[PDB]
RNA sequence: UUUACUUUGAAAAAAUUAGAGUGUUCAAGGCAGGGCC
RNA sequence: UAUCAACUUUCGAUGGUAGGUCCGUCGCCUACCAUGGUGACCACGGGUGACGGGGAAUCAGGGUUCGAUUCCGGAGAGGGAGCCUGAGAAACGGCUACCACAUCCAAGGAAGGCAGCAGGCGCGCAAAUUACCCAUUUCCGACACGGAGAGGUAGUGACGAAAAAUAACAAUUUGGAAUGAGUGCAUCCCAAACCCAUGGGCGAGGACCCAUUGGAGGGCAAGUCUGGUGCCAGCAGCCGCGGUAAUUCCAGCUCCAAUAGCGUAUGCUAACGUUGCUGCAGUUAAAAAGCUCGUAGUU
RNA sequence: UACCUGGUUGAUCCUGCCAGUAAUAUAUGCUUGUCUCAAAGAUUAAGCCAUGCAAGUCUAAGUGCACACGAGU
């Protein structure tokens, strides 16, 4: 049933990646999560399930085949550097700050009106 | 400065005479013959034909030894014979002017499924596609206004998930079964 | 004057409309008009009572 | 006859330029007149306050009191006569209220047996007059 | 003696339009993808 | 636009000499000299609901109209004027004044420019959320890290455009059969959310989960139908309909281009060969100056 | 689609305009179940504005005794 094929495939070695168009079929499924895809993709290239990253998967009308982009890295520690911050956030780690962006703006303009080390107490 | 398109064209043209007694029946006849929703679809296919006729008309005004007429003319012919509105033997721009509105109505998906017997009537052929049954090369189509090509004419069949094809039945079939 | 506004609409009895069946719409309405005008054949107007 | 000469592009252009002014529909749209005298000032609709309810008599050979209203515009303070289109809708007109008047068919021309009324009221009290005639938007 | 006139090429922004190419399920559109590990 | 015909200089208007000035040329400015420069081929002056263009709408061709509007270029930041700094600003989300307007004062003073993004008032016929985030797109700096209402996303949205329901297959009314819209979970999507789209599940027989909008005298597709209202009320873009058998109005039924759109108002285009270059007219319908001379222009 | 139709008269042929017709774009009327796109305070007032934001910026590398945390961010 569900299987990946990786129609196209190229190795770049710039980011130490193996770029490929990962195409996964779904005869009776609804775009299985990438967790199931990353596990089945690591055993295909004998890599680890922590270095493969896939994105851009939208199931076409009716269902049956979902195409997307995929890439593999060398290690998880090396993947922490060459990876967008939101793609690492989608995993169980890297919970970014979620306070606000407007509260930080008004804090910056308030601290801009105070000169010296007293601005740290004004914002707090 | 927005990352958008703002490119959109119309598909139909309202006729000049709103109550032309001779025109009202000629378009109404195409309604029931091919199972169309309203007169907008008649004017839509009439507008696509009017564009192809005018595109072929301006090419015929140029000299035959003009490379623009040779390239653009053949490209228009190959697309007409590709969808099946024109035969390979009559592959010339002079035959484009002889194409009628029903020539493009026959290539409609709701009519091709009627010629193949997959549907009972021409009006049921619309509902057959409207309920996501007919597929073309494992690609299911829902809108009835699809146009098939010759390399995809012999691939019109039921979907692998439709009750009329091979797969699970409908929700009404499972409803009467559990209650009985 | 202006003392007769709404005369014929006030002198008209409040004859209510009759509840009729659901009229077909969309392709079904054009389908009925097709077979009724071309297929179902029997000069006369489509609404000429008498 | 017309000058056909190859260097007569200026003579032909200036002649047609000055002869277009002899066209009534062109001269009214390309001069200061017919735009400042127009109460709407080039607008399709206009709001106004109902000043009076006057019934103008139709012209011969007709005989019927056309129900209109003397309305003063808000945009420029001009006083016009908007015609109450439907039957009995003059009773729906309130006194000293806002009405959205528009043109009456022919542009700047009296329509029908009405002598000089060239405006009609569309909305009354921030609601359509057509709804007041069909038992909708009770106000 | 040199002009007007016609033809050819570079120039005569992109977008838009005309318009080759591509089944965004079709179309308006987009400049992108059918199939062999 | 001539109901603007002459115009520009007793403060440069045109040209000459020298110099000043600026990054640099120059009446840019100064001084001495010449009386020039432009103009019926429309200068000058005035008007513009004039930012220019790429383009848009409509068009057989020729055209007409539109272009504030996301691209390019210019202009401006309440009106002007004058500057600082900097490579680059006569900058206004930087200053210095005056003018207009306006805020806090303890009445001494101080501080103001949303034709930036949201929002408010006013103006009106006329036009959205004080919404979410630097991920895309990129830009700025000491920069992999930090910043961006530029931008991206969502809400409102019948500007407008592309797809597309309100049945269908049967019976002579009853059987199932096929499917979302809607309604509830995962996943996908997304920087997060959201519309989808998908996987099953919950989901229509007056399948009430029901389509209206102008019409039905002619132009112009559709009723001398039904009843009362009787030159009254009204209808009618036009011609015209009512003065007791109204096919027009005041209502039902029915019917008709319709159609998720459809009427109305106004601008504009075709219609319009009723602006005629293509392509109109001037004996009598609007019209060849009473007649001739005559330059420019045209041939 | 290189298109016209009603109206001067007892009737007719014309000139001729009005009206009819179809897109277009603003407003508005009634209506509005789904999806994908998408204009949106330009028109009168470049009228006037409450609040908030829109340019700041730190790398191994110009200068580094806040001990807040412990040479180093």
């Amino acid at each position: 049933t569900v299987t990946v094929r990786t129609r196209k495939f190229m190795t770049n070695r710039l980011l130490q990646r193996k770029q490929m168009i990962v195409d996964v079929l779904h005869p009776g499924k609804a775009t299985v999560p990438k967790t199931e895809i990353r596990e089945k993709l690591a055993k295909m290239y004998k890599t680890t399930p922590d270095v493969v990253f896939v994105f851009g998967f939208k199931t076409q009308f009716g269902g049956g085949k979902t195409t997307g982009f995929g890439m593999i890295y060398d290690s998880l520690d090396y993947a922490k550097k060459n990876e967008p911050k939101y793609r690492l956030q989608r995993h169980g780690l890297y919970e970014k700050k979620k306070t606000s962006r407007k509260q930080r703006k008004e804090r910056k303009n308030r601290m801009k009106k105070v000169r010296g080390i007293k601005k740290a107490s004004v914002g707090a | 400065p927005v990352a958008k398109t703002w490119v959109c064209s119309k598909t139909y043209v309202t006729p000049r005479r709103p109550f032309e007694k001779s025109r009202l029946d000629q378009e109404l006849r195409l309604i029931g013959e091919y199972g169309l929703r309203n007169k907008r679809e008649v004017w839509r296919v009439k507008f696509t034909l009017a564009k192809i006729r005018k595109a072929a008309r301006e090419l015929l005004t140029l000299d035959e030894k003009d490379p623009k007429r040779l390239f653009e003319g053949n490209a228009l012919l190959r697309r007409l014979v590709r969808i099946g509105v024109l035969d390979e033997g009559k592959m010339k721009l002079d035959y484009i002017l002889g194409l009628k509105v029903e020539d493009f109505l026959e290539r409609r998906l709701q009519t091709q499924v009627f010629k193949l017997g997959l549907a009972k009537s021409i009006h049921h052929a619309r509902v057959l596609i409207r309920q996501r049954h007919i597929r073309v090369r494992k690609q299911v189509v829902n809108i009835p206004s699809f146009v098939v090509r010759l390399d995809s004419q012999k691939h019109i069949d039921f979907s692998l998930r439709s009750p009329y094809g091979g797969g699970r039945p409908g929700r009404v079939k499972r409803k009467n079964a559990k209650k009985a | 004057s202006l003392a007769r506004a709404g005369k014929v609409r006030g002198q008209t009895p409040k004859v209510d409309k009759q509840e009729k069946k659901k009229k077909k719409t969309g392709r079904a309405k054009r389908r009925i008009q097709y077979n009724r005008r071309f297929v179902n054949v029997v000069k006369k107007g489509p609404n000429a009572n008498s | 006859g017309k000058c056909r000469g190859l260097r007569t592009a200026r003579k032909l252009r200036n002649h047609r330029r000055e002869q277009k002014w002899h066209d009534k529909q062109y001269k009214k749209a390309h001069l200061g007149t017919a735009l400042k005298a127009n109460p709407f000032g080039g607008a399709s609709h206009a709001k106004g306050i109902v000043l009076e309810k006057v019934g103008v008599e139709a012209k011969q050979p007709n005989s019927a009191i056309r129900k209109c209203v003397r309305v003063q515009l808000i945009k420029n303070g001009k006083k016009i006569t908007a015609f109450v289109p439907n039957d009995g809708c003059l009773n729906f007109i309130e006194e000293n209220d806002e009405v959205l008047v528009a043109g009456f068919g022919r542009k700047g021309h009296a329509v029908g047996d009405i002598p000089g009324v060239r405006f009609k009221v569309v909305k009354v009290a921030n609601v359509s007059l057509l709804a007041l005639y069909k038992g909708k938007k009770e106000r």
